[PDB]
């Protein structure tokens, strides 16, 4: 994934302010808030009839913190999303049968709550920033689906 | 498409906004240019450095014009219709940059309203914002007579085939955009597939069923629109990929009767079909 | 661009059989019939009001045949798209302006076109194999787009 020194050095520094296990519940639950269609996948986390109760769902909670660590570990390997992300590609092609559009739907979100959390910090070079890292993430977790 | 609860948290946010509309239209549009690099291609004649009078102008104006949008969301395509009409006609922008726009707005919004950002409240803005994109897009080709007579024309030459075309697009659309594989993990896929077939046959059905009631499909479609909506939930995108390997299959079957003004016509009923079935997803 | 043995061979054989005349004058004239925003860069072609203006202009056709036999060279060299097409899109951003959006709807109509002239011979294989190759094309020309 090609960013420029600038750039990733931007992307590094601010998610080094971050509490992944906040922010990954956070824009897990507004992704299944603002895209209810999304919660196909987790019927089994239990009470989704509210904002308030997906907000609040232990479920939800934890595996937004899952997906935002592997996140925040792919960080360290901008330079190669593809291979960091082929194994997890091919589970939830496989395996989990998740549409890679959902990728995109949860990099808009997350970007959402960046800019939420860090108010005037997210600047629009900041945020440009974090775009080419969400779609360079979604591209590799779709990379493996046939 | 609004809700009245909905209606109640985009009064309330954009009160908040109140005389920062300006500042933060132009936030919003150079944001855009930055991250949608593409989307610059229509200010070719504009200054796009940063705190630029023509940015800063134009986001004042989208401001202005998204605050008559709250103000009358009770009757938003007339309230807008005069840009309705500068959009279709004259600007002529792809419809898929109203998406990037509006990404950009919600962002803006919530670097600058932490508390009134919240998880509802968000949700509310993004409907918001699409139906004034839908509003904004709806003049640039819903079905005209000729249109409904194009597409009557062209569905009855299919007539007792519709069940045999309706598979060969789901097979034609498995096999070029595999993505649509993962909401069928229960079927058989391969070629000649019975499943295929079956599902195939029910979806033409249904697109006979909206030709004859093309004048009410919100009606005889909305038990379909229930399940999707609520059961298979299946992302929209899916369907303008279903609705072009449909048209690759009616090309490949009607040599006479595919002319470009019943493409045009054929394409305009299946947008018309997705958004019918994918009205009641939020 | 990466293509199977079974798709290469599909896409070259049936592109032997186009008359890149006749296909490109109907592939850019339904593209402006069926997404008529897309006239927006032909205000100099003259009619364009009716499906029958557009499709029996002159100057429709003459572009038609000059973007289908670049599109044509293109597939002479599958293994390296974005190099083939750099100067190309260069060009479409820098001088023409146009939104690289508009290369995915040519796209898709250029495959209907196939199919409505080739019919039973354009099968599902074979729409598959050139749904890749226009994704591919218009992904090389939106490449040096800034
Ligand atoms: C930033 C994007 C994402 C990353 C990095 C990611 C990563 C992960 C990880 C690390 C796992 C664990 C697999 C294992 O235990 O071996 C997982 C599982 C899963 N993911 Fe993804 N994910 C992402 C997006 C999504 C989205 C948007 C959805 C669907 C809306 C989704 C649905 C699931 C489901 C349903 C599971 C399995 C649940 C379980 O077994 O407990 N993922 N994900
Ligand atoms: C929420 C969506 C939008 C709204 C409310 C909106 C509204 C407006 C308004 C009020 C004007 C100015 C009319 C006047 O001169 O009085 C305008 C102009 C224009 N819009 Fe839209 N717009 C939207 C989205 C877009 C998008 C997505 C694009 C392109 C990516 C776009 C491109 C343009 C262009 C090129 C102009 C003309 C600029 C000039 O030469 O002054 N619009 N828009
Ligand atoms: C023109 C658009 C569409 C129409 C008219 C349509 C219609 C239908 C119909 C009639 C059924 C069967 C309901 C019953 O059992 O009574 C169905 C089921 C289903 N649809 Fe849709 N559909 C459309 C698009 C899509 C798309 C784009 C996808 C996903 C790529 C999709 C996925 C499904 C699924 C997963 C089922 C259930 C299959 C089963 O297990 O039996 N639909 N649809
Ligand atoms: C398969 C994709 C395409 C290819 C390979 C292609 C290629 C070309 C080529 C070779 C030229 C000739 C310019 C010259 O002689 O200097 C050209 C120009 C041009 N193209 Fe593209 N093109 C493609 C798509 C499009 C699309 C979809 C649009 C806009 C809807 C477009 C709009 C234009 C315009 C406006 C010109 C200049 C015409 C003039 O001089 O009046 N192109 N294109």
């Amino acid at each position: 994934m090609h960013l420029t020194p600038e750039e990733k050095s931007a992307v590094t520094a601010l998610w080094g302010k971050v509490n992944v296990d906040e922010v990954g519940g956070e824009a897990l639950g507004r992704l299944l808030v603002v895209y209810p269609w999304t919660q196909r996948f987790f019927e089994s986390f239990g009470d989704l009839s509210t904002p308030d109760a997906v907000m609040g769902n232990p479920k939800v909670k934890a595996h937004g913190k899952k997906v935002l660590g592997a996140f925040s570990d792919g960080l360290a390997h901008l330079d190669n999303l593809k291979g960091t992300f082929a194994t997890l590609s091919e589970l939830h092609c496989d395996k989990l049968h998740v549409d890679p559009e959902n990728f995109r739907l949860l990099g808009n979100v997350l970007v959402c709550v960046l800019a939420h959390h860090f108010g005037k910090e997210f600047t629009p070079p900041v945020q440009a920033a974090y775009q080419k890292v969400v779609a360079g993430v979604a591209n590799a977790l779709a990379h493996k689906y046939h | 498409m609004l809700s009245p609860a909905d209606k109640t948290n985009v009064k309330a946010a954009w009160g908040k906004v109140g005389a920062h509309a300006g500042e933060y239209g132009a936030e919003a549009w150079e944001r855009m240019f930055l991250s949608f690099p593409t989307t610059k291609t229509y200010f070719p004649h504009f200054d796009l450095s940063h705190g630029s009078a023509q940015v800063k102008g134009h986001g004042k104006k989208v401001a202005d014009a998204l605050t008559n949008a709250v103000a009358h969301v009770d009757d938003m395509p007339n309230a807008l219709s005069a840009l309705s009409d500068l959009h279709a006609h004259k600007l002529r922008v792809d419809p898929v940059n109203f998406k990037l726009l509006s990404h950009c707005l919600l962002v803006t919004l919530a670097a600058h309203l932490p508390a009134e950002f919240t998880p509802a409240v968000h949700a509310s803005l993004d409907k918001f914002l699409a139906s004034v994109s839908t509003v904004l897009t709806s003049k640039y080709r819903v079905l005209s007579p000729a249109d409904k007579t194009n597409v009557k024309a062209a569905w009855g030459k299919v007539g007792a085939h519709a069940g045999e075309y309706g598979a060969e697009a789901w097979e034609r659309m498995f096999l070029s955009f595999p993505t649509t594989k993962t909401y069928f993990p229960h079927f058989d896929l391969s070629h000649g597939s019975a499943q295929v077939k079956g599902h195939g046959k029910k979806v033409a059905d249904a697109l006979t069923n909206a030709v004859a009631h093309v004048d009410d499909m919100p009606n005889a479609l909305s038990a379909l629109s229930d399940l999707h909506a609520h059961k298979l939930r299946v992302d929209p995108v899916n369907f303008k990929l279903l609705s072009h390997c449909l048209l690759v299959t009616l090309a490949a079957h009607l040599p006479a009767e595919f002319t470009p003004a019943v493409h045009a016509s054929l394409d305009k009923f299946l947008a018309s079909v997705s958004t019918v079935l994918t009205s009641k997803y939020r």
